[PDB]
Order: C-alpha cells, then structure tokens, then sequence
C-alpha cells in the first residue's frame, strides 16, 4: 500500500511549524516530566507486582537452597 | 520601441493643500477612468473591526445623504458611467469611467462616496445579510479559500493573517457605527490619490478635486500617515483536507521583500521563467516552463501559476497548483525542484526571454483607461510616485543570469516554506519533505 489510497477523510485541519520556528525538547517541566510521572503511576501498579512477586520467591529459593546445605545441631546430640 | 516609451507622456502629480495626491496621465480617448485609491485595507482592521472595509465597500455605492440611493444610481446609469472598485489587505480604491466630458461629474460623485456615504440604518442590515451570502459563495472557490489559508497561516497571528472579507460573527455584528468609525478613521486625503487618464486635463482636475475634496487639516496627525505594525512571516503549512473534492489545491511560499524593494524586479523576473499552465494551452513543446512541459508529459496538474504577491514591507513568493489526488506529489516534486534550478543553475537563454515576456506583460499591463489608472493610484500608493514602462524597461532590462540566482537564491534556498493545502490531498508528503525540498543536493 502506497500513499494516496489509505482512506476516506473529510474535514480535518492541521496546523503545525516549521522544526526551526519552534523548540525541539520543549517544557520539560511545564508539561514534560508531570506526563513522564502521569504514567510511572499509571503502571507501575500493573508491572510492579509480577516483578516483585518473581524477586520474593527468587529470594525465598536461594535462602532455602541455602539452609538446606548446612547441619541442624541436633541431627546428633550424640 | 525604445522611441515609443520615450515618447509616452509624463504622469502629472501634484499635492493639495490637503494631503491629497492628484495623479493623471492624458491621451486623447473620448473616455476616460478617474478614481481614489485608499491607504486602507482589511491589514488595518482589529479582531472586532476587522471586516467593516468590506461591510464598508457594499454600502458606498447605495447612496449618499446629498443624494440617496434610487438617485446616485439613476445619475450615473443616466450618463452611462461606469463605477466600481475592491479592497485587499493594504489597498482600497473606487473608480469610474465615463467621456473625460464628466471629469467633473465624475470627480465630485467621487468625494460624496468618499465622504457622505448615507451608511442607512435600513440598508446595512440588508447588506449585512447580503454579505454573509456572498461569502458562502466566496467559500467553495476552493482557489481563493487556499490563498486565505495560505495568508492565515503564513503570516498567522498579525494583521495580515485576516481575510479581506472577515469572520461572519463580525459581519453579523458590526454596528451603524463601527463602519462610520471605519470610514473617517482611514479615508483621509494624506492616504488618497485621485487618479485619472483619458482625454482629461490635469488642472481641469486638480481644481475639479481641489474644489470638491474641501478637507481641511488642524493638528499634526491628521496630515501625518501612521505606519503599521510589522508582519512576522512563519515557515509553516495548514491542511484542509476532504477526499469528498474533486481535486486538490497546493499553494507554498517564502516571505517576500516588499515594493520598496528593487529585488522585486529581479524576482519578478524569475516567475517569468517557471511561468504557469493550464490544459488549455497547446504546448507539450512550451518554451521552458519545463514546470509546464513536465507538467504536460507526466500530466501532473490541471494548471500552476507562479506569483510575487507583496504588501508595503513584506510579500508572499510562491506558487499554486490544482492537481488530481493523484499527481499532487510528482507535481509538487518537480516544480519545488524547479524553484532550486532557478537559483542554483539558471542560464541566460533563459532570463532573456524572461525579460521579454516581463516587458509584455509590463506594458499590457497598461491596456486601457480603467488599468492605467490603477497604476498611477497604486504607484502613488505604495512606490511614492510613478515608474513609467520607460523605467521599468531599465530596472528589468539589465537583470542577467547570475543576477537572477543571486536573488532567488537569496529568498528561496533552505527557508522554511509556508504551505496550505484543501481537497484530497492525502498523498502530499510531510513538512519535513517539502521543507527539504529547499535545499539541492548541489
């Protein structure tokens, strides 16, 4: 598929500038970072869990695995 | 030839005691076209006043309080004098043609528009609704449309960005007053040139006007003509699209010097060389314009003119072009290759016939009463006083190749274009391309 013949569009109008009468990273922090943030906390809730989940139980694995090499005090109290 | 522009008659001018400029070139022709030409235009309204000039303009001729509507148009009509006129962004003007027997008659008709127009209470509000229609006629020209937005756009946000006509919320709106407040805001005679040409006599004018034009000055401003604040010119594009059109329109251009300017020759020059098409040409075989000849072997549009359009201190050098939804690319592909040509290899086979072609234009561009008056009115105007074909000869008759590109090249290469496109154009490349489309691969 070519450009000409994507589909039916009537009644919009674009405005945009040329790349050299305007700012390239703009507002940083006007509008910038907050959305950077306005997303973090959108996810995080989301992705955060599963991850947190696999580290407990990595943890939990490698303590066990760990424990379970060294002598109990009484496997001999004689 | 050379003779024959020596031997064309000087343009009287003279001031009055007014302000005005009285302007004139004499003939012989039984008839003649006097009329007054207007430092005003919709550049000088405000976000609220915008579009008065034009209420303005439908109600000038629909009569004065010395005499009312059924009258002026009974007068004129009963001498079979013919009277019309327009407004742009910075050029107003009302003209009439009758048998130079009636300079007088004409004259003094004049000035009572000028300066008595009735502006009934009862008659506005009929226009008012006239207007709204008319502009919805003015709409789906989508040849004029496209200019607007160009305009809009290029010089967005500044007093030329608003079209001559104006918003319909303005239109719908103005009052009795603002049209007054209009009218003896910016008709004044500092910013008036009565101009004329036919069988009339300069003195039997200036004295016609100097008697009927009794305006008097007190204070300084009222002889002083204020200058408008600057245009800032933005390298951007604005897209109105609809597939539902027929075909789409292209207009793209860079900010232009403006009169004072003497590049404009120059430039004037090189617009001759891409020229224009039209399907109704007969011309697979057309001199250059290889835009047109290219334009006829891949059929890449339905027609294209080149223009210098230019205001007192800024301008718009472009190009437009109506093509099918389907060639809108290669054509604009070919012609912005055409643009860099010019500046960057252009040849003298070249610029002289551009010349030429210029120096046709040049002098037809005086065919007639109507249209030499409007070149007295205008010069005056804009340019200060009048540049006869005699000169304009010198001015583009020494324009070389090398003079051309220096030019060209010093307004088109690697500038941020301003374009505007309505119709089915979803086939015409991003800004970025058509922006790097400024620079050859020299």
């Amino acid at each position: 598929r070519q450009f000409g013949h994507l589909t039916r569009v009537r009644h919009l109008i674009t405005y945009s500038l040329s790349p050299f009468e305007q700012r390239p990273f703009p507002h940083y922090f006007s509008k910038g970072v907050p959305n950077v943030w306005r997303r973090l906390r959108a996810c995080i809730l989301r992705v955060a869990p599963p991850f947190l989940a696999f580290y407990l139980l990595y943890t939990w694995g490698t303590q066990e695995f760990e424990k379970s090499k060294r002598k109990n005090p009484a496997a001999y109290v004689n | 030839y050379a003779q024959a522009l020596q031997s064309v008659p000087e343009t009287q001018v003279s001031q009055l005691d007014n302000g005005v400029r009285v302007a004139s070139e004499q003939s012989s022709q039984p008839t003649c076209t006097v009329g007054v030409w207007i430092d005003a235009g919709s550049r000088y309204e405000s976000e609220k006043n915008n579009g008065a000039g034009y209420f303005l303009e439908h109600l000038a001729f629909k009569g004065t309080k010395n005499r009312p509507q059924n009258a002026l148009e009974k007068e004129v009509e009963s001498m079979g004098a013919h009277l019309n006129a327009y407004s742009s962004r910075e050029h107003t003007a009302y003209y009439i043609k009758a048998l130079s027997k009636d300079v007088p008659k004409a004259v003094e008709l004049l000035a009572d528009i000028v300066q008595n127009c009735s502006l009934e209470d009862s008659q506005i509000e009929k226009e008012r609704d006239v207007i709204v229609r008319e502009l919805q006629e003015n709409d789906t020209s989508m040849r004029e449309v496209v200019f607007n937005y160009l305009h809009a756009t290029a010089f967005q946000g500044t007093g030329l960005a608003q079209s001559v006509e104006g918003p319909s919320e303005n239109i719908r709106k103005l009052s009795r007053a603002d049209l007054t407040e209009y009218l003896s805001t910016h008709y004044t005679a500092p910013r008036m040139v009565l101009a004329a040409a036919g069988g009339v006599e300069h003195q039997q004018l200036l004295e016609l006007a100097q008697k009927h034009f009794g305006g008097v000055p007190f204070t300084y401003d009222d002889d002083a003509v204020p200058t408008l604040s600057k245009c800032r010119f933005t390298g951007s594009q604005i897209r109105h699209r609809e597939d539902g059109l027929p075909l789409a329109h292209v207009a793209i251009a860079v900010e232009g010097p403006g009169w004072a300017h003497p590049d404009l020759v120059a430039l004037q020059v090189a617009n001759a060389i891409i020229g224009h098409y039209d399907r109704t040409y007969g011309g697979g075989l057309h001199s250059s314009s290889p835009l047109a000849s290219i334009a006829v072997t891949n059929k890449l549009c339905q027609s294209f003119q080149t223009f210098s359009i230019c205001y007192s201190e800024t301008g718009l050098f472009g190009f437009y072009f109506v093509c099918d939804r389907m060639s809108i690319d290669d054509m604009m592909f070919v012609l912005q290759g055409q643009w860099m040509r010019l500046c960057t290899s252009i040849s003298e086979s070249e610029v002289l016939r551009g010349k030429n072609f210029l120096r046709n234009a040049l002098v037809s561009h005086l065919d007639g009463t109507t249209p030499v008056c409007e070149d007295i009115g205008r010069e005056l105007l804009t340019y200060g006083r009048r540049i006869p074909l005699e000169e304009w000869e010198e001015r583009l008759a020494e324009v070389d190749a090398r003079m051309v590109r220096e030019v060209c090249s010093k307004y088109i290469y690697d500038q941020c274009p301003a374009v505007a496109g309505p119709g089915p154009i979803e086939q015409l490349p991003d800004y970025n391309r058509i922006r790097s489309g400024m620079f050859w691969l020299r």
